[PDB]
């Protein structure tokens, strides 16, 4: 499958306070 | 040409000199170096860390295997790294927002790659500021790169510690990376979704460099974006 653009996200890490 | 140092054995290849050691020294580069970082910067807790040494007299704060969240986050950086092998990575950067996840960040550490084509002198293209400067530079030795990571560290340890202010009580980090243009259109890295946005700057932000990194056949130039500077 064709990619888009050539950027790559992870998962994120979180805190709320 | 080599590394004598058994300390440095248990991260770091002693020898750095060939395309696939060169490549390996950048993928453990990336893990020792970004996990300072979430320590550092008390993103993570220091549960999720294992303490190591590079040289008798530096210690660092390594994600831990054992914590299997750290685990995976090692995997991260990991698979990143591989895409360095084939010269497919182009940055990897933390970027720390407000909210998950917008584009604009609060801070970023950013890992810009430079690829080169044979024996290492020449740069590769894989693109189309600090490109121009770090592709003149030129391959020194192990000794020279041992240095040059005991200097990233050094450095990360004391911007994060004494330079810049704690992080707001509330964020979200995530890994972004962007894939050179070399990259196949198939390519995407495990962990690492599409998305149409990188990450942005506000105009004000402040830009330290941290480090350089040239072992045999791999260039990388990191920096940092912070309001907290």
């Amino acid at each position: 499958n064709a990619r888009d653009s050539p950027y790559g996200l992870s998962q994120g890490i979180t805190k709320k306070n | 040409d080599a590394i004598d140092d058994k300390t440095w054995s248990k991260l770091f290849p002693s020898i750095v000199s060939d395309p696939d050691r060169s490549s390996n020294f950048m993928i453990r580069a990336i893990y020792v170096v970004f996990s300072a970082v979430l320590r550092q910067r008390n993103i993570l807790e220091k549960e999720y860390f294992s303490k190591n040494y590079i040289t008798e007299n530096l210690s660092c704060m390594t994600l831990s295997f054992k914590n299997l969240r750290a685990h995976q986050i090692a995997q991260l950086l990991r698979a990143a790294g591989d895409a360095t092998k084939d010269g497919f990575l182009k940055e990897i950067s933390l970027v720390v927002t407000e909210h998950d996840g917008d584009v604009e960040a609060i801070e970023v550490f950013s890992m810009k790659f430079i690829y080169f084509e044979n024996g290492g002198v020449v740069a590769r293209l894989s693109t189309d500021p600090h490109f121009a400067e770090l592709a003149q530079l030129r391959y020194e030795g192990a000794e020279s790169v041992r240095d040059q990571m005991v200097t990233i560290v050094r450095s990360v340890q004391f911007l994060c510690t004494k330079v810049l202010e704690p992080l707001p009580a509330e964020f979200t980090a995530n890994f972004r990376l962007k894939y050179t243009n070399d990259a196949p259109s198939n390519f995407r890295i495990d962990g690492f979704d599409d998305s149409s946005t990188f990450y942005t700057l506000p105009d004000g932000i402040q830009s330290v460099t941290i480090g350089h990194l040239r072992p045999g056949h791999h260039a990388a130039h990191m920096q940092c974006w912070s309001k907290s500077m």
